[PDB]
């Protein structure tokens, strides 16, 4: 339990805002328990550059805590403990299938200005909690968009993002706006690239001939566009198990760069789905 | 009463246990044999540091003088003659109640404090303090620290090194502990960029990191352990929740 | 290189990216001196 | 040229008057709470 | 809430009560949506042999809620959902032996159709996943693969005795044979989708790394550049002899690249890992049944 | 020419009918089971 208490007096309308916003996931770096308005959310770092990658290195060092019961000025944070049952508020613009995995995420900046709260230059920036295929395809944007920014173009730059950015999935329109293209990219591609040359080195001989043995032999429409991209044997099965195993180890690297920790399972959703439960803490 | 600590009684023979049956707190490894006998062996984690790579020549004849009979000498060679490391051994837990019987009787714990019984004098992990190392941005950060254990090897240019590192950070993301350690490891890191294509036997990392459980900041103190009048530098946490982990590899 | 070894600095100062952008993040890896008599001194600079 | 500035911190103890019932001070009953872990109980009193 | 209640569709044999009580602690894996019938997902029958890829066996088989039966009442299924780090009982379903401290996971069954099919009820029947060690787990998992990728080989007159030497595994003394013979496809899984997407990385990784290595190195790199020179340069010597477009490329062709080879790598995130269900703390006695803790 | 299917959708309310007393239920007396906690003292209870 972290209670939370910010020194100033709140309005009705504030705490109408929070019995809104009851049972909300906020992080705090502090673990104490007490905190008060400057730890509380995420504003005392998004001052700090914006930079979405960088909220989202900082937001995966945080320490997650569960909104409940605000009497006033005063506002409870439970801990919530590993693998119990918990009643969790979503804010992410979503639908919310039941049974699937959920990350926590940066909050992608909508045109419109929260009500959440804005009061003595201090915001309450809480932020967002998605399905983990989602935030994967946010980590495969944030490499791509270093991907094409290492490379260098006039008006192609603008070319790309537009097309990239802008994504669809369940219904929902999202974007991420003004990449500062630093090096976070770089390094989390550049062990992407060590691992495709690996991937290159180590990749055994049936697999690149099994393309063409599957494509001589038979043809399916989605073969013919992987055909688009593309344009003996004699008993060494253990080096091939070896070399299968390489690649395979090479692709849970890849796989483990994009990847994002999993913060909650869900079991149960409200008709509403504005609350549902979930099974887990790390 | 109330225990909630989980253990698993544990046969030995106590040729392998040499000071470890007398300083109780001591990672514990299971060691699977092709000999149908004995199925599993368990080692003692100073014994597999012996022949660790990050251990100094002084530290690692001193245990070796620890750790000469004919039966670990045996085994060592079976553990060499073992292709990669990490899965032919593996991590079991923690040291409580040696028996000291013919073949020696330990418990073992899974899961939560070290203490066998009636909650007297709860034991603590020994780590040696050559092997490890806590690679963060500030060091002892806020609050208590996630002890891990990371199996890393090495190449000089005949055969496979590996060598036994334990971290301790704020840090509980597994992907950011990562992030953190090919920051520290990556020159060897390219070694093995080179190596493991020319390599034929079975593995394919560079290391992996696994979770000890927690640990409490100000609960680490230093010492030593003593076997034979060997002072043997040492670094003991006090009191720890032990939480295993699955192991996260990283090449 | 020519300018950094006149004014005394190490040559590697980048480090991919400042560290991965926590030394962006901002901090300390070096050893602080390791003789010291008085505390603390920091002296800005504007040219005129 | 330049004008170099610097800061210095000094170690300064320094007396605080004030007049008598400036302000006045409210306080529950203090609450106290357990958490029972496997090998400890920590117990919180908490005074508001 | 704690526990889950399941009610069969039709009355039970004697047989088939005496098969329960044989079965009286097993893992079954049950979906997010709660049915409360007895005959619809469970044992995840619907789920294989009417949806069949094998990498979304393994995606559903990740995602599905594993639940250990408990006891068997006059009509209902008392099913005990584990508590992460708590103790629970397994008995014992997988051919390979259990030791104390041995990681456990889920396999898909390996679907042969000469099983005795433990309950079959009016066209509905129970298939769990197999209770296996995680050294095990990989070694099926890379054997199955290799299968899938010789099988469509032609023309090779070792190919009867290559496939017998993958299917032939062992393991502390107790040998399977794998199922995936000569494409019978009873259940060979197909693995079509997995082989391709493997197929496709080790395809699209050269020249993306060949497009990305071919740029901005004035500074000393010295790390990577060099190193990869090596690493392309030991598996493919000749590199680009008649270049195909003779180097014309666009910025949104290497972006098409770049996304698909990373969208790939996310669509066999189920071939990736293994996950550590079951931690065996000890073995109880004859091998039946075993004491273990529940973790992720 | 060209046959076309459709899909529709629609919510439909369902009569019930039962007859006097067509099933019994036999009801457990409700066990209050008192979980304690640091502030809030969840008393869950359940009938079989």
């Amino acid at each position: 339990t972290v209670y939370c208490t910010f020194d100033h007096k709140l309005s009705l309308s504030d705490i109408s805002t929070l019995c809104k916003l009851m049972n909300i996931v906020i992080p705090i770096p502090a673990h104490h328990h007490l905190i008060g308005s400057g730890n509380l959310g995420l504003y005392p770092i998004v001052s700090s550059n914006k930079d979405y990658v960088h909220i989202r290195n900082v937001l995966r060092t945080m320490v997650v805590t569960i909104l409940q019961k605000v009497e006033g000025n005063q506002l409870v944070l439970r801990k919530p403990m590993t693998g119990q049952q918990y009643a969790i508020k979503n804010t992410g613009p979503f639908p919310w299938e039941k049974g699937d995995t959920l990350t926590l995420i940066p909050p992608l900046s909508t045109h419109s200005e929260e009500k959440l709260l804005k009061l003595g230059d201090w915001e309450l920036t809480v932020p967002l909690v998605v399905p983990t295929a989602i935030a994967a395809e946010i980590n495969i944007r944030l490499l791509c968009i270093g991907l094409i920014a290492v490379h260098r173009e006039y008006n192609e730059m603008q070319t790309i993002i537009d097309e990239l950015c802008s994504i669809q999935y369940r219904d929902v329109l999202i974007k991420l706006p003004d990449i500062v293209n630093d090096k976070q990219s770089m390094y989390s591609m550049k062990t992407a690239c060590i691992s495709l040359s690996m991937i290159t080195a180590m990749a055994p001989d049936i697999v690149r001939t099994y393309i063409d043995r599957l494509t001589l032999e038979d043809h399916s429409m989605l073969l013919i566009k992987c055909q688009e991209l593309l344009s003996l044997h004699a008993t060494d099965i253990k080096d091939e198990l070896k070399k299968i195993k390489s690649v395979l180890t090479m692709i849970d690297q890849i796989n483990s760069l994009t990847n994002e920790k999993t913060y909650f399972v869900v079991c149960d959703v409200s008709a509403d789905n504005r609350m549902a439960t979930c099974i887990y803490k790390n | 009463r109330e225990n909630l600590r989980i253990a698993a009684r544990v046969f030995t023979p106590c040729e392998l246990l040499a000071p470890e049956l007398e300083n109780l707190g001591m990672l514990m490894y299971r060691f699977e044999t092709d000999v149908d006998n004995p199925k599993i062996l368990f080692v003692g984690l100073f014994f597999l540091c012996s022949n660790a790579f990050n251990v100094s020549a002084c530290v690692r004849t001193a245990l070796t003088t620890m750790y000469t009979n004919s039966m670990v000498d045996n085994v060592l060679s079976m553990i060499n003659t073992c292709k990669y490391l990490e899965d032919k051994v593996s991590l079991f837990g923690v040291t409580s109640l040696v028996s000291c019987g013919s073949s020696c009787l330990l418990s073992c714990v899974m899961q939560g404090n070290v203490y066998d019984a009636n909650k007297e004098n709860i034991h603590g992990l020994t780590v040696l303090k050559e092997i490890f190392l806590e690679p963060d941005w500030e060091p002892r950060q806020h609050s208590t620290q996630y002890v891990y254990v990371v199996h890393v090897y090495k190449e000089v240019l005949s055969k496979l090194q590996y060598g036994i590192y334990v971290v301790l950070t704020s840090f509980q993301n597994e992907d950011l502990v990562v992030d953190i350690l090919r920051q520290y490891f990556e020159k060897e890191r390219f070694l093995f960029l080179n190596y493991l294509i020319n390599s034929n036997t079975t593995l394919s990392y560079f290391g992996s990191v696994q979770r000890i459980g927690r640990c409490a900041t100000e609960d680490i103190k230093s010492g030593f352990l003593q076997y034979r009048g060997i002072t043997l530098p040492v670094i003991k946490l006090e009191n720890i929740f032990v939480d295993l982990s699955e192991k996260k590899v990283f090449v | 290189t020519w300018i950094r070894h006149h004014v005394g600095i190490e040559k590697p100062n980048p480090s991919e990216g400042e560290a991965l952008n926590i030394i962006t993040f901002g901090g300390i890896n070096k050893n602080p001196p390791s003789i010291l008599l008085h505390g603390q001194q920091a002296i800005c600079e504007v040219i005129l | 040229a330049a004008t170099l500035v610097r800061t210095d911190n000094f170690d300064v103890e320094c007396l605080l008057y004030s007049s008598r019932a400036a302000t006045s001070i409210i306080l529950d009953d203090p609450t106290v709470t357990a958490e029972a872990k496997d090998i400890v109980t920590t117990y919180n009193f908490t005074q508001h």
